[PDB]
């Protein structure tokens, strides 16, 4: 799993 | 420092060096907005507009790029001593063949030292992006941008991973 | 209203709308950074990143556009009653049969009001720019940008010429 | 039709300007950054007007982000449902206070995933609105416009109206 | 800043805030950027207030840059007098158009050297002011404060008040 | 309103008040970037560049400064009634010699109203900084900066702790 | 790439390279805010905050530093072809010993191509400045600032004078 | 209760 | 009188 | 001639 | 402690 | 002679 930009 | 032309530029100022899309140039000086370059095709010299070109150098040498580096190795690496908040690196994606991933060390309140992973998407005629809000001609430009400003990342890419 | 996909986009978040590069979309909402769109090939709805597309709507309608218009004609139209500092218009370059020029009325001390002209250069891909500092996918984006900032120009583009 | 109300009276400053009085209604023809092309509904006269001298007169009901009869829990229910993501928001009538409205928006977090923040849109004497005393607004329309292009005060920007 | 008048009514939202109704007169004890420590002349309770909600209430006469009884010529010359330079400014009340104020600021023309440009300060309905409809102020203090930190529109920022 | 001249300054513009490094001046009017001041040495009056001086006033009177205040009392005195998100104060570093510490009340999701601590390092020439990014000639200048921008801290220093 | 420390730095983030005032350092990488560098005193390397050091390399090597050049000769060289608005250079002052002057070509709506000269005032302890609003530790930093921002000059420093 | 200018 | 820009 | 940007 | 976040 | 900021 990855993260992301706000 | 080698660069490729993303568009064609026609001279309008003196000492301006004109070039054609796809042409490679050699950067001599870096005066903020205008860079003194030298053509590899013609050999002519002059000032070119920095956003009309992108780094043509190979990625291997870059201090933040690392080919054969698994996601775990990257995490194990970023968490290794001699690194902190903002330490990061770009590796090849395990989940997407032909893509890259951005790994960056951050700090949380509940689990302290953490390692975030951002998928780096590709663009049609070349290009990359993490957020459809900003696109980039290449990874170099992408890193340059997120080191001077972190719009979305939970930290600015302050310094490439250290071995 | 009508926008053309400058790049392909694979849905990332929920409610996103994916689309192939060069696709025709219909805007439904302009919620700043994310627009509510609808494909003219799938009829499917969703949100898209505004910078992955460009106004496809004809120019003829545009208030600031004036195709059949001589350079000296622009200066008269712009200097005539009803206009002021920042009044502008885009005509079809007199010299070159294909380019466009930006004409803007401003002030001066050596003489009163004056009309400045700006050559709008082209891009291999089909974009436009006045300053190699910023480029655009179309004239809409160009006029949209210079009305919100005098990024290099003598005066912000206040308002379209008034007949 | 794009209707606006004059917040203040305006005396034409530059050629091409349209003069008007406070309270007067006008229709917006063209949006040109700071100056707008408007037509007086009183005299049918046209001209340019300073955008910050007016406020959207259109009703809030037709807005994609307004949900008159929606409860605090319902907002959470819909905002968190699939088809929405961080950035999704809506405006509803306040439950803890009448005559007021509340801002609900879905945001992310490292701890807990998607979450739903609720901001009380406080009313102002002259009828204005505001979430933070740092910035006030003449109407909920303007407020939404502001926070859709900037989040100054909020965790996230009002990215998109809630979807069903 | 010694005394201000609440432009709006504010309800305590944070522990330590000082509530107040529009028009109320408040005394500033300490300025903390966006939250000033105030004292209600009415109640007399100390508290924190949002600066955006108030406007300087003290007289203009003492202001370094104010020169009520001063004609245009008198202002135009004083500015060119020694002791002043580019960016020197002042505000006077137009003898002609009474009730209206004017702003005079010295600047250098690379063609005509030293010159003094004049700008009218239009009155707003609610009682505010403005030079450019783009930005409005509830009082001349706010306006000066604004244009001495940014010349948006003006040929130059209001650097320094005129000197004798 | 006393200041100390960080550098000498020769009058550049008419109306300017020149001074030598180390001189003390009384600030009369704060006109943005050019302040009106009086030399405490000669009695002369003029305009000076605000960035060439620093507050010479004492630290005691300052609402946000507390000489002998333990770190535990800071946390207790801070989470007490009358204070909220943004409340802060500065006290002497109890962990480091000759230093200061910044304590401000913030808020965390799973932690609630918490109390963060930042140490103010001393600069060679006597200045201060929380972040090497920005340095200050004095503590007053440091507080001023952060109350006007969360330039690194989790929140802008809103209000000085209330007894 | 040889810098000199203006202040001392105590390692904070794991990976920092500590250093004392005046210490010599060679810069290896410019990761925006933090620079990878190496101590010419301990041989140990790491990251340092960039505003704590200043380029200590020689001046002559600079593309814009023409030591022995006259106020008039500069105007002759600047107005020469191959240069334009924004072209500039710095010369050893001839109106104040131990001083430097900044000459740049701008465009006037009256005289036409013109050349302006700005006096570069020296500061108390080896610093420099054209506007008291901003001061710098060295001419290198001064140029860097004004090439990336025409903060005060009605003209931005685009390209150094081209002979 | 509600949230605010974090 | 002059104007805003 | 164009009053090109500078 | 907490460093410049 | 010289120009200023
Ligand atoms: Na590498
Ligand atoms: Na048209
Ligand atoms: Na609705
Ligand atoms: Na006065
Ligand atoms: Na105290
Ligand atoms: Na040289």
């Amino acid at each position: 799993d990855y993260d992301y930009v706000h | 420092n080698l660069v490729i032309a993303l568009h064609s530029y026609e001279p309008s100022h003196d000492g301006d060096l004109g070039f054609e899309k796809g042409e490679q140039l050699r950067i001599l000086e870096q005066s903020g907005e205008w860079w003194k370059a030298q053509s590899l095709t013609t050999g002519q010299e002059g000032f070119i507009p920095f956003n009309f070109v992108a780094k043509a150098n190979s990625l291997e040498p870059e201090p933040w790029f690392f080919k054969n580096l698994s996601r775990k190795d990257a995490e194990r690496q970023l968490l290794a001593p001699g690194n902190t908040h903002g330490s990061f690196l770009i590796r090849e994606s395990e989940s997407t063949a032909g893509s890259f991933s951005l790994s960056v060390r951050d700090f949380d309140q509940n689990q302290g030292e953490v390692v975030k992973h951002y998928k780096i998407r590709n663009l049609d005629n070349g290009g990359f992006y993490i957020s459809p809000r900003i696109t980039f001609p290449g990874l170099h430009e992408l890193v340059r941008h997120y080191t001077n400003a972190s719009d979305g990342l939970c930290t600015r890419l302050s310094r490439p991973c250290q071995t």
